[PDB]
């Protein structure tokens, strides 16, 4: 009864708040659904969603180590296929038309709007180190806690 | 409800099997306390405490 | 329908006692009586007319007749051991589905889990140390009391906590990791230097 | 109707003879089971000629070129220079 | 034990995939392991036969190495 | 005969890397993650058409037959329904 | 009520019997057993609110074509 | 009442019936290839064999703990510690010429103190 | 330690060689009989201090 | 039932005309012995762990045909079928990759299987009755 | 019987039940050609033919399994125009679907047809398994003619006939007999027909609250044992 | 029923307290063997098997 | 918006316990304790507790004697 099972009603409406969401015109629902899962267990150690793999290794975090790999690796690649997307234009889809006639002048504004195109994703993963840092402050103070 | 003192026996019978097998109990509790404080202490507002606090 | 009843008691079993088929000896209700709830009073009050019904309310009769105990729950405890042998996880399903219909959060859910399964983990751990000790009491040294909590002037160590910190800096010891040094693969050069001597 | 089976009022021939549901659907798996004779013979027919290429790369991967020895002597290593000195002076 | 287990997991695939036969040849969806299924398979057979194969070439080695060397120290 | 089945060796991959014996390990929880992720999701669309199939209908709109509803009706009729027709039929197109 | 009982006897307070006959089975039935799937006679339940449509001629025609009166209604329609 | 004889039967050679708990008991013949695969090795010789009598200084054998002491060889690579996870990606593979000798450190070693061990939890 | 789940008492025949001279089919034959004798005393005490 | 219950019968069929027609019947307890230990259709004789491995195989393989119909990366890189920008192709192959892994999952389970064991620690524990040792065994 | 309560139901922050074009940050916006350097998009004008072709292949594709069933193959073209008239009748205006109702259900069509080359689709395979259970009743009832014997079809027209005469005969009084008379009167002939046979329970409960499946039997205890077969 | 969690944490907390607090538990567990199963066999049928057997 | 009338609701339980334990115990098992079970259960309860206590009393003093 999908009705009265608390266990399927939390699944199901939970999976159609997340598959609703590509209205929202990220990219194609079917392709990243699946780093959506890799990226569920490494920010989902703060839940302790990583236990039911404790005894599959030696490491409680194995899958959460991987999974943090796999989501920069693709998550770099992101820009890298949107670029080869755009064709050979791909200059013009970022910073728009040249002001000068010299190519060698706007090579180098141009590379500087190929660096901030990955800029603008590199930079995003100092926020990461952030809740490491003060998750790990807390673990410190909690594990240091008094007990006599 | 028919067997409460019959599943009682059997209940410690088994926990007495443990205590008797399990000779570093001790050891297993103290590495326990880490843990059980931590958990509990991270994950109470987002159980119990958004009941009466914030949201 | 045609495969129905032979199917149907290929899959469940049926009571065999014949208890009931005793008249006098059916039990009104009084072995084995629920205590705590809310219709206690009504409970107590049908037993009490069953036990009228069967003497037209001349209740002396029932306290000279013979009193008999409910032969209808003999042998239960035994009949749901082997029903949980049979199918532990059908048998564990259906005795949980109640309590199953009120799921509580992927938070508490993975408390569980990785509480009961860090406590095998130590759990597994004291095994191995107890076998540490076993060689270390074959190896010649006697041992008074047991277990890794020094007493005494000696370092403790408690076992991994189970939170991500720890988990991050340490990792268990792989015993498959321990390996033969590969140098012993060169010793076959002695057997490729006969061969050619012998020629072979 | 009535002449259906009953596992009490039943007969040694007609249990022999049965052939329920549960023969039924049997009978949908060793079809498929009869059907995959080509495929899985395919499999070991290659796994019977893959054994004589590997056979004569154990001993390529053994013995090497002239019987002297192959890759099977050689050791590799992640180690540098500092970190092999510091196990021999840890021994 | 170790090429026995190895090789009846291999043969246990091979029954998963009798099994279920209609669904890996006829249903499209699952053509990738219709058409891989048997390059994982040999490379398995390969592995199991290989340590095998090894195993035994080093044991053989080892036997005729002690008879000849024995006798040279009669 | 080439080396390239030198990949096939596990007895001395400690010689070269010794990381097949650890990756894969991942590799299988990770299969079984994604099965339990991907199976959940692809198989609990059943209570949404389950649902609205049976009570999305309303009195203000046509509601217009399906593939399976056209089968059903043409090809999957009982007797009864084929008595009703007929017994209809017979009573007021030809006997009034 | 919050407070019904202890845990061993929750199961207790949830049947309902339509008759009076003491004592009383206390389990009560969660879901109705389909042990075989066996292919129904009844008709489908999706047949139940569908406005009229093409579907509707073309089962007439086949039924009207099954006595005499009906294949001349047809053909001259 | 079957099945409980049958278990019967195999539960005289396995004894605990619980997983996990304990190991089966077989008797089995005396013949010159018992252990002969690790006859080589010396540590199993002395736990199978012999069972020292403990003295009044309460200590195991200086010899035995000093042979104890030799570290053993243990595989660098690791999948377990992220830091290695990701430097041994970038890590070049190059041969270890043989120098003669079957103790060549060419590995981390099994040693709670070693630079490149001490991760490691030794217990 | 037969009985025990996990048992740690390694020293208490746990690594011995443990045979009998008893009845073989031990939890059928032999496990049973103390039992069986078990309830005679039990039963024979019951009626006697009743 | 099944066909190895069928074999039982026909090696059986004397001995259940002595079970269920005289000793069935006869009197007192050789009636309720023989009515115990009657011969025929089994009573509850499913096999739960046929049936855990029909459900398990029909939903893994339900997962197996979501993680092998995918949209081919290489079709994708032309933007003339069906794909002109998808910033995640190189994910295509990724749970196919996975899925084909998981048929080792049974041919290497545990450490033995993924090695020789005989060079590994753990095998001289095996041969010295799963008894602790140091571990520099293998080198001494 | 029951009613949705909450008026805001159908309610979204694109209107009221609007499932063509959901609200979301990246809204469309137009293009400038003076200004537009170049452009890379999969829109195009081959949606209409694509959509005709793909109704011409499905159904010749599968009409290569029907065998010649005329009767088969109307049935089917009525239930794929149903199909493909999905967007001319829907509630959804697509026509005003986010980028291009066209596109999207072509698309959507041809991998059902992909389905179809391969004689996969599950409406196939339901056609098949729904018309071989129809042709088997036909050909019991075409059988039984031959043989001069009565359906049980025909027995229940002739049985309604005569019951029809029966009330309509003493019906003088009034002599409007409408449709609803004639449809209980063959109700009660269904229901008494239908309890006749010997069909698994369907309903829950029978007449007694009680579950009428295998496992309602409760105490009291009165089965013995087993018995085995019979020699 | 409000504060299920938190009074889980406290109970286990209690239970770690003495099982952190009472380093021979392995000794009190063997010691409690025999007179559990000695009052349970001899006062079962008192409580429990009397509504059964005999009477 | 919470439940904040639920608030501080361990800590103002945990001060009634304080002020008079015996009075809140009382009440707070009324229910329970109107279903009272035999001599011989209530007496097993008290007996296998006082038995556990004065084990965990021998095993303090086991631990000075392992201290001396
Ligand atoms: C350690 C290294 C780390 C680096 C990692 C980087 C990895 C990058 C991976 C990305 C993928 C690369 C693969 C490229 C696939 C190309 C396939 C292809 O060929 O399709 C063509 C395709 C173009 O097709 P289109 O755009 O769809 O349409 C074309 C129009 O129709 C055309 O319209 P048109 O006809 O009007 O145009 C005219 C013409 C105009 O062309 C011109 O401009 C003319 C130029 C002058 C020519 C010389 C004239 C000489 C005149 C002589 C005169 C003589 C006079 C004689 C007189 C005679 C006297 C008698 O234009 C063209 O036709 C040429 C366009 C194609 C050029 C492709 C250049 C590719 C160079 C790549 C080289 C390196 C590849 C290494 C790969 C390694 C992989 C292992 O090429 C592309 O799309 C290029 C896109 C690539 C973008 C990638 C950007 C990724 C980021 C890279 C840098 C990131 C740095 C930050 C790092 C951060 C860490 C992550
Ligand atoms: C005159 C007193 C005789 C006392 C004899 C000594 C003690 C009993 C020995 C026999 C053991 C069986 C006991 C059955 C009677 C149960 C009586 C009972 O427990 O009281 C229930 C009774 C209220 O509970 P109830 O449920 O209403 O009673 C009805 C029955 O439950 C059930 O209701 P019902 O109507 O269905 O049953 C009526 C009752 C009628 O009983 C009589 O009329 C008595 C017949 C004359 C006496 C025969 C016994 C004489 C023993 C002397 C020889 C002893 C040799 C020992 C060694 C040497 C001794 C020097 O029982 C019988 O019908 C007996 C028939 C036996 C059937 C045999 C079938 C074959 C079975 C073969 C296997 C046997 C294995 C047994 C296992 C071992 C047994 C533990 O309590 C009272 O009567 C209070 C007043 C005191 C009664 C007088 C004292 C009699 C002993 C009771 C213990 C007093 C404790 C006082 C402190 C109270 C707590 C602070
Ligand atoms: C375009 C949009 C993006 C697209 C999104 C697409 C999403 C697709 C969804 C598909 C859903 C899949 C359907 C099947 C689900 C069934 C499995 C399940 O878990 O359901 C639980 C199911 C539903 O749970 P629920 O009770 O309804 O609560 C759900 C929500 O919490 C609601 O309840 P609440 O409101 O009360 O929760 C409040 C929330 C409040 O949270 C907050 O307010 C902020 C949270 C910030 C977290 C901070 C993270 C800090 C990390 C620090 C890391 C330090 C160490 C890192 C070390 C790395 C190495 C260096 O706090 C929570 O409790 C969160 C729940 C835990 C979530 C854990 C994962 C978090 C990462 C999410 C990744 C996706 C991000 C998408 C981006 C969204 C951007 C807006 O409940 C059950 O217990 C039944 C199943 C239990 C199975 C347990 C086994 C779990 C593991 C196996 C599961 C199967 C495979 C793995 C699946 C992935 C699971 C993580
Ligand atoms: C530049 C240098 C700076 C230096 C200074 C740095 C310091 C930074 C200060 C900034 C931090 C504070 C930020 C302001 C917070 C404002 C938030 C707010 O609006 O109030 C929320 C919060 C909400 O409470 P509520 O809404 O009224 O009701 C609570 C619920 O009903 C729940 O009550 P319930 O009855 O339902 O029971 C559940 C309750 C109680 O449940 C329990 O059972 C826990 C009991 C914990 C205490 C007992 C521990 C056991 C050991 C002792 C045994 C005692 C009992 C023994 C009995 C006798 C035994 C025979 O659970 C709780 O833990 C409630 C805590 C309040 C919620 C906060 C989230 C906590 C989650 C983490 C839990 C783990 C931490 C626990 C901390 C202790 C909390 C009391 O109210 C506050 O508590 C505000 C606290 C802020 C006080 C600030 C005072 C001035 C601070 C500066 C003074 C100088 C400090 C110098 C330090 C020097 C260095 C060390
Ligand atoms: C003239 C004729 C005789 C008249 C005598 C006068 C009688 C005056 C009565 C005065 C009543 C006093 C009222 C105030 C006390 C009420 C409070 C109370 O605790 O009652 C229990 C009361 C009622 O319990 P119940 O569930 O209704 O069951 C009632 C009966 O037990 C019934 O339960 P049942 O229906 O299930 O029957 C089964 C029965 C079945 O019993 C049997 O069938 C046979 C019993 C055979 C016993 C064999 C003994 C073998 C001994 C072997 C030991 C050898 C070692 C020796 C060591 C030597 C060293 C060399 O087994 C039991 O019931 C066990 C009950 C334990 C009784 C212990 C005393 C036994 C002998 C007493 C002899 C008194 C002379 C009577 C002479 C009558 C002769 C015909 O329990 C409560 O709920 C109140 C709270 C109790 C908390 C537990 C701690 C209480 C302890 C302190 C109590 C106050 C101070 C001490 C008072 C004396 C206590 C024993
Ligand atoms: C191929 O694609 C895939 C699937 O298909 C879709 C899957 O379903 C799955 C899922 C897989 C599963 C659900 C199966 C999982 C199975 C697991 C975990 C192990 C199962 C283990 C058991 C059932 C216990 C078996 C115990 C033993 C074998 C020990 C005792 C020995 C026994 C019983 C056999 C005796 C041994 C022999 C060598 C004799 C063999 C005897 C015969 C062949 C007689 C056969 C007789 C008849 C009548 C057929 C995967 C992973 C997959 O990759
Ligand atoms: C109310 C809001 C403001 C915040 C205040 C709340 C905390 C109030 C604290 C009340 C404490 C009163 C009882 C404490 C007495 C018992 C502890 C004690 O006595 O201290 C012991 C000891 C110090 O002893 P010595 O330094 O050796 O001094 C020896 C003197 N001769 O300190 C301790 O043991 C630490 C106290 C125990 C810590 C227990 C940790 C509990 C975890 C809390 C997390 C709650 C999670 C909720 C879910």
């Amino acid at each position: 009864n999908p009705n009265t099972e608390e266990n399927t009603i939390d699944s199901d409406y939970l999976a159609a708040s997340g598959t609703v969401e590509a209205e929202k015109e990220i990219t194609s629902i079917d392709d990243y659904l699946g780093l959506v899962f890799a990226i569920a267990y490494v920010f989902g150690v703060f839940f302790y969603v990583h236990g039911w793999t404790s005894m599959l290794s030696h490491a409680v975090l194995l899958l959460s180590c991987y999974s943090i790999i796999i989501m920069f690796l693709f998550i770099l690649g992101m820009p890298t296929l949107l670029l080869y997307d755009f064709g050979i234009f791909f200059l013009a889809y970022l910073k728009g038309a040249g002001k000068y006639i010299s190519s060698v002048a706007e090579m180098m504004f141009d590379y500087t709007a190929c660096l901030v195109f990955y800029i603008r994703i590199l930079a995003q993963w100092i926020r990461v180190v952030l809740m490491v840092v003060t998750f790990i402050s807390l673990s410190h103070y909690v594990s240091d806690f008094d007990i006599t | 409800m028919s067997r409460k003192f019959l599943l009682t026996f059997w209940g410690g019978f088994f926990v007495l099997n443990f205590g008797m097998a399990t000779v570093d109990l001790n050891w297993i509790m103290k590495s326990t306390y880490i843990p059980w404080i931590f958990w509990f202490q991270l994950m109470y507002f987002y159980v119990e405490g958004k009941n009466s606090m914030f949201m | 329908s045609l495969h129905e009843k032979m199917q149907t008691d290929y899959l469940w079993v049926k009571d065999h006692s014949q208890a009931d088929s005793w008249a006098k000896a059916r039990t009104h209700g009084y072995n084995y009586i629920a205590h705590t709830v809310p219709n206690k009073k009504e409970r107590y009050e049908m037993i009490w007319r069953s036990m009228g019904k069967s003497t037209d309310w001349e209740l002396e009769k029932f306290r000279l007749g013979k009193k008999f105990p409910d032969r209808g729950n003999k042998r239960r405890w035994f009949k749901n051991l082997f029903r949980l042998i049979k199918n532990p996880m059908g048998y564990i399903f259906w005795k949980t589905y109640k309590a199953r219909l009120a799921k509580p959060s992927l938070i508490v859910t993975s408390m569980f889990i990785g509480f009961t399964l860090g406590f095998i983990k130590l759990k597994a751990q004291s095994i191995a140390y107890s076998k540490k000790q076993y060689a270390t009491l074959r190896a010649g040294k006697n041992i008074e009391g047991s277990g890794q909590v020094h007493f005494g002037y000696h370092d403790q160590k408690w076992g991994m906590p189970a939170i991500p910190m720890f988990q991050l800096m340490y990792y268990e010891l792989p015993g498959n990791s321990i390996v033969v040094n590969p140098c012993r693969n060169q010793n076959y050069r002695l057997y490729f230097e006969m061969r050619k001597k012998l020629g072979i | 109707p009535q002449l259906w089976p009953n596992p009490n009022k039943l007969r040694f021939a007609d249990l022999y003879k049965y052939q329920g549901v549960e023969m039924k659907k049997i009978n949908d798996s060793i079809k498929n089971y009869k059907a995959a004779k080509f495929y899985i013979g395919g499999i070991l027919g290659g796994c019977l000629v893959f054994k004589f290429f590997i056979d004569a790369a154990v001993d390529k991967y053994i013995f090497g070129e002239n019987g002297n020895g192959g890759k099977f002597l050689e050791m590799q290593t992640i180690n540098s220079n500092y970190d092999y000195y510091y196990n021999r002076q840890f021994q | 034990a170790t090429a026995l287990y190895k090789s009846s997991a291999l043969a246990g695939n091979l029954f998963l995939y009798a099994y279920n036969y209609n669904n890996f040849t006829a249903n499209i969806r699952l053509r990738t392991m219709r058409y891989l299924f048997p390059v994982v398979s040999l490379a398995i057979f390969g592995n199991i036969y290989w340590d095998y194969r090894s195993q035994l070439v080093k044991v053989n080695l080892f036997d005729e190495y002690i008879q000849a060397r024995a006798q040279e120290l009669v | 005969i080439l080396d390239y089945l030198f990949l096939l060796d596990l007895n001395d991959d400690l010689t070269r890397k010794a990381v097949f014996e650890q990756v894969i390990i991942f590799i299988f929880i990770y299969c079984t993650m994604n099965f339990l992720a991907w199976s959940t999701v692809v198989e609990l669309i059943w209570p949404t058409h389950f649902f609205n199939r049976r009570h999305s209908s309303s009195q203000e709109f046509i509601r217009f037959r399906t593939y399976t509803e056209v089968l059903l009706k043409i090809s999957a009729y009982n007797d009864f329904f084929y008595v009703l027709n007929n017994y209809y039929y017979n009573q007021k197109l030809i006997l009034k | 009520t919050l407070q019904w009982g202890s845990l061993a006897e929750r199961p207790m307070v949830d049947r309902v019997m339509s008759t009076s006959t003491w004592p009383v089975p206390y389990y009560q039935r969660l879901f109705k057993a389909y042990p075989i799937r066996e292919k129904k006679d009844k008709m489908s339940l999706l047949l139940s609110d569908i406005d009229i449509d093409d579907t509707n001629w073309y089962q007439a025609k086949d039924f009207l074509r099954g006595s005499f009166r009906g294949r001349q209604i047809v053909d001259y329609v | 009442f079957v099945m409980y004889a049958f278990a019967a039967k195999v539960l005289d050679h396995l004894g605990n019936p619980f997983p996990f708990s304990g190991h089966g008991q077989i008797v089995a013949a005396a013949d010159r290839w018992n252990h002969w695969d690790v006859r080589c090795y010396d540590n199993v010789m002395k736990a199978l064999k012999y069972i020292r009598i403990p003295t009044v200084q309460n200590n195991i054998p200086e010899a035995t703990r000093w042979y104890g002491r030799q570290p053993g060889h243990l595989l660098r690579a690791d999948t377990y510690w992220i830091p290695n996870l990701v430097s041994q990606r970038f890590a070049k593979h190059q041969p270890a010429h043989w120098d003669g000798t079957q103790n060549m450190p060419i590995f981390r070693l099994a040693d709670p103190k070693h630079k490149d061990s001490y991760m490691v939890q030794f217990r | 330690n037969s009985a025990l789940i996990g048992s740690e008492n390694q020293s208490d025949s746990m690594n011995e060689l443990n045979t009998n001279f008893s009845m073989t089919y031990y939890i059928l034959t032999v496990l049973p009989g103390k039992f069986i004798y078990w309830i005679y005393e039990i039963l024979h005490t019951f009626f006697v201090v009743c | 039932m099944n066909p190895i219950q069928k074999a039982w019968l026909k090696i059986l069929e004397p001995v259940s005309y002595v079970i269920n027609e005289k000793m069935a019947k006869r009197t007192g307890i050789i009636g309720k012995l023989g009515r115990f230990f009657a011969i025929g259709p089994r009573e509850y004789g499913v096999h739960p762990i046929n049936r855990m491995f029909i459900f398990m195989n029909r939903k893994y393989m339900a997962f197996q045909a979501v993680a092998l119909h995918r949209y081919s990366f290489v079709k994708s890189l032309t933007h003339n079928g069906f794909h002109m920008l998808r910033v995640f192709r190189h994910f295509a192959f990724v749970l196919p990759a996975t899925v084909l892994a998981g048929l080792g999952l049974f041919v290497y389970w545990g450490d033995d299987n993924k090695c020789y064991s005989p060079d590994r620690f753990p095998y001289l524990k095996k041969r010295a009755g799963d008894m602790a040792l140091p571990l520099n065994s293998l080198n001494q | 019987g029951y009613k949705i309560r909450n008026k805001s139901i159908f309610w979204t922050r694109a209107g009221w039940k609007n499932n063509w074009h959901p609200k979301n940050f990246n809204a469309p916006r137009p293009s400038y050609g003076e200004f537009t350097m170049g452009i890379r998009c999969r829109n195009d004008h081959h949606s209409f033919l694509r959509y005709v072709q793909t109704y011409r292949n499905m159904s010749r594709h599968c009409k290569q399994y029907f065998l010649g069933d005329k009767q088969l193959e109307e049935t089917f073209i009525l239930g794929l125009r149903s199909l493909f008239l999905v967007p001319y009748d829907s509630q959804c205006l697509t026509d005003q679907i986010k980028h291009g109702g066209e596109r999207r259900f072509v698309d959507q069509l041809d991998r059902d047809f992909e389905l179809i080359s391969y004689n996969t689709h599950p409406y196939q395979l339901f056609t098949y398994t729904v018309r071989n259970e129809h042709l088997a009743w036909k050909n019991e009832q075409y059988e039984k003619i031959q043989k001069g014997e009565k359906t049980f079809e025909q027995e229940l027209l002739d049985y309604l006939d005569e019951q029809v005469l029966a009330e309509k005969a003493k019906l003088r009084d009034g002599q409007n007999f409408s449709i609803e008379r004639m449809t209980e009167i063959a109700l009660h002939v269904f229901r008494k027909a239908r309890a006749g046979k010997v069909r698994p329970a369907q309903d829950v409960r029978g007449p007694d609250g009680n579950v009428n499946d295998f496992l309602e039997q409760r105490r009291p205890f009165e089965h013995p044992n087993p018995t085995g077969v019979t020699h």
